[PDB]
DNA sequence: TGCACAGGATGTAACCTGCAGATACTACCAAAAGTGTATTTGGAAACTGCTCCATCAAAAGGCATGTTCAGCTGGATTCCAGCTGAA
């Protein structure tokens, strides 16, 4: 048995749009955060909720960016998002611009 | 010279002035925006977007005007309205 | 302390605290007496609007306890709350179910 | 027992009271209540900040209910503003005609 | 003699990007401002600089939006801007959705 | 002792799914990592600026909340 | 012997006294230390010098000796950092930077 | 009398201050033979007032976040680092520090 | 001056007060106010009549706020009922927690 | 008379009058104290809903004074008010503009 | 070649229960808040100086409008290498 290409992608969209759990793994995210912060000030500690606040904010930001990126792909008559779609969205948002 | 009450007093009905934003004018704005080719439906779309833009800024400017108990919209009322909508404008005070 | 200012204003939100916060916020040299009452009333009204909608959302999801998801559902499905909180992120709120039509099975329909 | 008692206030007990008036049989999780506390704090700051600028613009050293009202009208979307204004005006009237 | 389609359009882009003068006629813009304002509150008067401020802001807003709209047309492999390009730019900007 | 490489292709795909995306280019993953790093650099830079101003050695949730707010990304839920 | 404006005392052109009064008049805090208006005036002076330096260069580049809004806009938009600082600001009568997207230029000579 | 007047001085206009004379002073330091139009000067006045308000607002928030009732040069400095991009904040911080150190070196 | 003074009461002054809270700058003609008086009288009768039957059906000689609430739920369409119930419950709570 | 019952209930509608009308209406042997408060609040709320909508209608018709036409427009364009007043005639109210499509020019379109 | 029917898989339901997390009760206290009275003062009234806004007039040319003509763009179609999804 094999589901057609796209059937499972659609099932995942529905699954994830129904839940609210963070989607990036906790430890790998915490490591990234600490690494980035070490560039600005060494030897910092983080309250656990500081890291969680950053992850909630980062994931919300990426998810909303993917929604915009998706609109850009569809605008170009595609269903596949590409880097140029992310780039267009960020330029219009004023993030690149 | 300080007498009246209207009297001699004008003010005809204002309507359809969005059409005063002409095709040539919109083409010029698009050109400064770097646009080389424009679909025929762009003009009415642009009028609609400008109307919303103007309604929003003017609504806040007049709210500032009324709060100050004035009957005259000042450049400052517009500047503050623009600022609160994240469209800061330099050159007109403030 | 005969009657609290909130009681006199017919409010549940703390008028005195709102007065104190306005004063310590450095918003202005002086704060008139009716300002914290008007503001407390607005804060209470907005809280009631969102709680009403989030409670309805909890109810539609077969739940009796409002969690972040319900506040998100309530705000995002409400045109005006959505606009007021247009640049706000509700933690653990998720997103509204929404799949662009062109992505649905059978070419685009 | 006042040492580590550095009071940290919030709107939680008042948000709770309002929830009871609108949904008597509904509870609210702690995480949701914190969202609500953030909400009330956010709106307070936006309205107070707008009231502050309004008074400054008009060279007034006092923030009165009139500045709160105008700030509300500038900050809140259509219908939300009308009802917020109606509620504010009601509380000030009651409060006034109050012993 | 005829210049080819596009040649004069490019000449106008260069011309208008070098200048700063307002592009909408003044009186017609002033009547639109008065009409809209009038619908919000009757009996208003306007400082003339209030109207010029609105016109300066309005034109800068439109020009910047046409720049984003053009990026959207180009993204779709077109050189012609269309209403959907304006709509996509306003949506990504957060002016619409 | 990965790190940005630790934000996996599968986590990015999940984020995209919640964002309504059905099909993803192979180049999206690195692009997303780059964008996520810029976002965190921006927010963390300001949070650490608040931490240092406070003479603290610990980044608090409030430092992050204040940093997010000034970047126009107000986050509710962490003001305890 | 003491004095001499606080501006001269701080080695500044911008007015320390005025900045101190404006800080107090704006309700930013209950108190304003003596060094705050000095630091702020120095920063405002510095940014003013930066924009004027670049703007005078734009006026020179355009064979003009008087800076007009256009030159300020060219200075700001052609400078990465000032462009970001003023990203949501409109300079009246500034126009825009000349910029035509590549794909719009003619070529390949042929219907 | 305080606020007198009313061939000149028609019932004294309330003074509208601006940074113009200072902007002009700086312009001459950097471009001695360059002038500036009144419209460009109005733009510069808006710029100085806008940055003043942005920095002061950020400093205000900083002070409140830290439960301090005094805005010191330290709050200005941090507000500057938060508000200005890279190199600009670096040179601004240097000039601000230099000015405060000089100011306090007198008397 | 009490003879032909047979008092004929109406809700006109109260309807007027409510109009001011919702539309401060709007008036109402006499004919429109009479429509409003008829409206309030009609709804009062329907709700009271429904409350009456409810109590009778349950062999209760008392019409309490509970009967008014249930009558409201039976008489008013969906959303109107929810808000009416919310307003009723609010007034009774306030009134209760009132001196 | 310290505070009226309406004031204590935070209402504009007359609680005492509503109490008296319930009693004289022969609805029941007894009337509890909270009944006239709950009812007065419902009557006030409904009045506010219709006045809000009729006021909006007056405004859409370029008028500042609500006349019967505006009440009719308000009720008939509102699904729920229309149903509540489904068997009520508002004098001088007229009807909503409505022409059956088949009657429009060019056969039926 | 198209439409409808049949079959296997997936999701939800109804129900059951441990427990993270919400809740109810008592104890304590600094500060939050209200009340009394005494002083200060912001800013509304009232009056009016003085700016600049609305409006008129007349002239004229920059620019808008409306049309013709056809270059070349967008839109539609077809094909298929190979990227991306599913397992």
């Amino acid at each position: 048995h094999r589901y057609r290409p796209g059937t499972v992608a659609l099932r995942e969209i529905r699954r994830y749009q129904k839940s609210t759990e963070l989607l990036i793994r906790k430890l790998p995210f915490q490591r990234l955060v600490r690494e980035i912060a070490q560039d600005f000030k060494t030897d910092l500690r983080f309250q656990s909720s500081a890291v969680m606040a950053l992850q909630e904010a980062s994931e919300a930001y990426l998810v909303a960016l993917f929604e915009d990126t998706n609109l850009c792909a569809i605008h170009a008559k595609r269903v596949t998002i590409m880097p140029k779609d992310i780039q267009l969205a960020r330029r219009i948002r004023g993030e690149r611009a | 010279s300080g007498r009246g009450k209207g009297k001699k007093r004008h003010r005809k009905v204002l309507r359809d002035n969005i059409q005063g934003i002409t095709k040539p004018a919109i083409r010029r704005l698009a050109r400064r925006g770097g646009v080389k080719r424009i679909s025929g439906l762009i003009y009415e779309e642009t009028r609609g977007v400008l109307k919303v833009f103007l309604e929003n800024v003017i609504r806040d400017a007049v709210t500032y005007t009324e709060h100050a108990k004035r009957k005259t919209v000042t450049a400052m009322d517009v500047v503050y309205a623009l600022k609160r909508q994240g469209r800061t404008l330099y050159g007109f005070g403030g | 302390k005969a009657k609290t200012r909130s009681s006199r204003a017919g409010l549940q939100f703390p008028v005195g605290r709102v007065h104190r916060l306005l004063r310590k916020g450095n918003y202005a040299e002086r704060v008139g007496a009716g300002a914290p009452v008007y503001l407390a009333a607005v804060l209470e009204y907005l809280t009631a609007e969102i709680l009403e909608l989030a409670g309805n959302a909890a109810r539609d999801n077969k739940k009796t306890r409002i969690i972040p998801r319900h506040l998100q559902l309530a705000v995002r499905n409400d045109e005006e709350l959505n606009k007021l909180l247009g640049r706000v992120t509700i933690a653990q709120g998720g997103v509204l179910p929404n799949i662009q039509s062109v992505l649905l099975p059978k070419k685009t329909e | 027992k006042k040492r580590r008692k550095t009071r940290k206030e919030s709107y939680a007990i008042y948000v709770y009271k309002v929830l009871k008036q609108v949904h008597p049989d509904t509870g609210i999780s702690s995480k949701a209540m914190s969202i609500m506390n953030s909400f009330v704090n956010d709106v307070f700051e936006r309205i107070a900040g707008e009231a502050s600028r309004l008074a400054h613009y008009n060279k007034r050293s006092t923030i009165t209910s009139r500045e709160i009202q105008t700030a509300v009208r500038l900050l809140l979307p259509g219908e939300l503003a009308k009802h917020a204004v109606s509620e504010g005006t009601k509380a000030v009237t009651k409060y006034t005609s109050a012993k």
